[PDB]
């Protein structure tokens, strides 16, 4: 466990990259929060210069420094504690353990896929060290509705108001799955009062933070009153949720729902498009998984077209009893 | 995503840079067979088969072989040749997956008393990796965390502690070198069933491997032209090859594994997580045996690399044809990045030169989508439907992500009231 709160309202990054419409969108998203500063404070970009990038604070051109150095970004921004790198696999490694020497830096969402496994160990052993939580690799990222958006996560303005993601609601979620994320944006906007915050934790096979990190966050934030967990074949890491409920560490609802039941039916192994999805062993099954986290008293759908209205129904109870 | 490797490939590597003071015998002294060869020329190449007796077993990444009958043990080349005549070429089923026995491997017999047979194997952890040993193989742990060594006087330490006190110092410096060479070619499990040591030294009877395929950018040249070969009953196809190099050029993710070239449902899904759904929502609904397909395309692909994509799926499931027709889902989540319009344009493409094809296979096309642009990406799929006159049903973040399945398999009714919304 690590930080409860890794995102506020004043929260300022540095994003690795020349990502231009990611950041646009960061700040599209500001803007209807109502916050009162952009959430990016600079970019680094090692294939250019120095220079300055317009950006649109709503209607008003503003400038985003570019540093071609990390180190000159961080004594220029020391209001900076997120890094938001989307750096590609080959330089993804380097540039993580390098922002790790930051003390600044509590938060680094690694977007990249495709980064070697032991290299990924080797991230969470500095970030364990240093406390430094890690999204990723692998991933969009999260959002926390009125106060951060991790890059690309949530869209463009259209969906972030769609599904209210302007404002925070009462459920909290985590995912293993990027797109399916803006999917339960959508459903949980639909069921209930809203997101409170959402986090992607990326396919990848050692996720630098994982189910329980967030789920345990949410379980000390006293604005979320449910969780909801999209699971996944492959690895044990949803038997942990099982267990924090049995020692009466998780007592808010939690749904959730693991994807891969395929797998099951298949006649021989099928690696699905997440690194980690891959059952090495039949606890590591979706049908495993599920069964196991109905047994311990979390919320299970029968399938995952049945997942909104047990969201529904749990959002109903809390609401009925003077919860949310 | 870790990958298997077959035996022959793990042995390789290990005989070409494994570090030891302990002498490795039978070094590359193996010999691969399949339905094809020239058994002449297989003997000119490996004469040291006619040396002593031998073993012979399948490649092709099935487990407990020797439960199976499928290890020949102590044999003659003629007694492998008539141990090979009612197995090579035929098709076989274990556990339930069926393939043909095409592959497979011959080897020098090595006596040995079981007292020689050790176990080994070490494999990965989000905290390290554990090494396992046994000293009745054919059992001591320990971890190795992220930045610890493992050298010759932590292995007895830790490990052989049950050892034959004769055998601690080659099993030592073979273990520590196993761990060195499993470290620096990325490997995630090596497992060495039975390791045997006898007066003569170190032999590799089994070797059973996965390496990280995302490390290929760092160990090409120690692991060359390597081979991931596909789990046993399931084969190889070019259009898996061909989406593979697509999915190498650039960040956008393309997979693509055909189950059952000649099933009748066929997904073009964006997204790992959706993908996975959609899949969950057809076998939920009996469609496993005609599901043809798991694949996805992500991460803001192009175009052109769209159309690619989807060209190589209608082009399978143009190949023969079904009495009931076949069906087309084209689904995904709300995208957060990924353009709608344009990866929808590229498929567009696709079907318009396909519709031929398309309509001889009386393909129905089920599409449901959100994401940037999507409202243009929907249009444009309705409007293909529309000229080629072939069925399409679009749907758009009004509609439950996986309701076109139940849609597309008749288990639900068409909802015309919410096309395009
Ligand atoms: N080259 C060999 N010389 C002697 N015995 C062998 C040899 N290869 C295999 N065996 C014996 O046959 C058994 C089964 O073979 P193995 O390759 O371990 O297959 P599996 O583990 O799939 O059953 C081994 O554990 C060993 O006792
Ligand atoms: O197109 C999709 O539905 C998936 C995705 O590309 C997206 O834009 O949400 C996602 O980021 C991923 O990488 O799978
Ligand atoms: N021994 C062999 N038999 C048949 N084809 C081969 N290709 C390479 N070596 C061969
Ligand atoms: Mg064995
Ligand atoms: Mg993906």
């Amino acid at each position: 466990s690590k930080s409860t709160t890794l995102f506020s309202r004043h929260t300022k990054a540095i994003v690795w990259g020349m990502q231009t419409r990611a950041v646009q969108g960061m700040l599209d998203f500001d803007y209807v929060c109502s916050r009162d500063e952009p959430s990016v404070a600079a970019m680094v970009y090692p294939f250019t210069g120095d220079h300055k990038q317009k950006f649109y604070w709503g209607h008003k051109e503003i400038l985003i420094p570019v540093f071609k150095n990390m180190a000159d970004a961080m004594r220029k921004h020391p209001e900076v504690d997120v890094l938001i790198n989307f750096a590609s696999l080959r330089s993804a490694y380097d540039s993580t353990m390098e922002t790790m020497n930051y003390a600044q830096i509590r938060t680094i969402a690694i977007i990249a896929e495709g980064i070697p496994e032991a290299l990924t160990r080797k991230l969470i052993k500095k970030a364990d060290q240093k406390g430094v939580t890690i999204i990723g690799p692998a991933t969009v990222g999260g959002i926390k509705p009125g106060c951060f958006k991790i890059g690309n996560t949530g869209g463009m303005l259209d969906n972030i108001l769609a599904s209210k993601l302007y404002r925070p609601g009462s459920v909290a979620y985590v995912s293993r799955s990027g797109g399916m994320s803006n999917e339960l944006n959508n459903i949980i906007s639909r069921t209930t009062d809203g997101v409170y915050e959402g986090v992607a934790i990326g396919g990848d096979r050692y996720p630098g933070s994982t189910f329980m990190d967030h789920v345990l966050r949410y379980q000390d934030t006293p604005g979320v009153k449910m969780i909801v967990v999209l699971g996944e074949i492959g690895g044990t890491e949803e038997y942990k949720i099982c267990r924090g409920i049995k020692e009466g560490r998780l007592t808010k609802p939690i749904v959730c729902w693991c994807i891969g039941t395929c797998a099951t039916m298949f006649s021989s192994e099928v690696q699905f498009g997440h690194a980690g999805a891959c059952a090495n062993q039949a606890s590591e099954t979706a049908v495993a998984k599920n069964q196991a986290l109905k047994e311990a008293g979390v919320f299970v759908p029968r399938s995952f077209d049945e997942l909104g209205e047990i969201i529904q129904s749990v959002y109903e109870d809390l609401v009925a009893n003077g919860v949310i | 995503s870790a990958k298997a490797i077959s035996e022959q490939t793990g042995k390789e590597l290990l005989y070409k840079f494994i570090c030891t003071t302990s002498a490795i015998q039978n070094r590359f002294k193996y010999a691969r067979v399949t339905p094809d060869t020239d058994w002449a020329r297989l003997l000119q190449d490996h004469p040291w088969l006619l040396s002593q007796n031998l073993v012979v077993k399948p490649d092709q990444l099935i487990k407990r072989r020797g439960k199976l009958g499928l290890v020949g043990v102590n044999l003659t080349l003629d007694g492998v040749k008539s141990w090979l005549k009612p197995r090579l070429g035929q098709e076989a089923t274990v556990g339930k997956a069926t393939g043909f026995l095409k592959n497979f491997l011959i080897e020098p017999f090595v006596p040995h008393s079981q007292a020689e047979e050790f176990y080994v194997c070490i494999y990965a952890t989000r905290e390290g990796d554990y090494v396992l040993f046994h000293h009745e193989g054919g059992a001591q742990k320990l971890l190795v965390g992220v930045d610890e060594k493992l050298n010759p006087e932590d292995i007895k330490k830790h490990l052989l502690v049950h050892a034959p006190e004769d055998k601690k110092e080659i099993l030592a410096s073979f273990i520590s070198g196993l761990f060195n060479f499993y470290e620096d070619l990325y490997f995630t499990y090596l497992e060495i069933n039975p390791l045997v040591v006898t007066k003569d030294g170190v032999y590799v009877l089994d070797l059973a491997a996965k390496v990280d395929a995302t490390a290929d950018y760092i160990c090409k040249v120690k692991w060359g032209d390597i081979e991931f070969p596909p789990p046993f009953g399931r084969e190889a196809y070019p259009e898996e090859a061909y989406i593979a190099d697509l999915d190498a050029k650039s960040g956008a993710s393309l997979k693509l594994t055909l189950l059952n070239p000649k099933g009748r449902i066929w997904t073009m899904v964006a997204g790992g997580g959706a993908s996975v759904v959609y899949s969950d929502t057809i076998c939920d609904l009996g469609g496993v045996n005609e599901l043809a397909n798991y694949g996805e395309y992500s991460g803001a692909p192009s175009e052109q690399q769209t159309y690619d994509y989807a060209k190589t799926i209608l082009s399978l499931m143009t190949r023969e044809k079904h009495p009931d027709g076949k069906i087309l889902i084209i689904g995904g989540s709300i995208a957060n990045f990924t353009n709608v319009a344009a990866t929808f344009k590229g498929i567009v493409r696709a079907i318009r030169d396909y519709q031929g094809p398309l309509k001889e296979h009386e393909v129905t096309i089920f599409v449901r989508r959100g994401g940037p642009n999507y409202q243009e990406g929907l249009r444009v799929m309705g409007e293909v439907g529309k000229t080629t006159g072939i069925p399409i049903h679009v749907f758009g973040t009004e509609t439950h992500m996986t309701a076109i399945v139940g849609m597309a398999l008749g288990h639900r009714p068409i909802p015309e009231n919410l096309y395009f919304q």
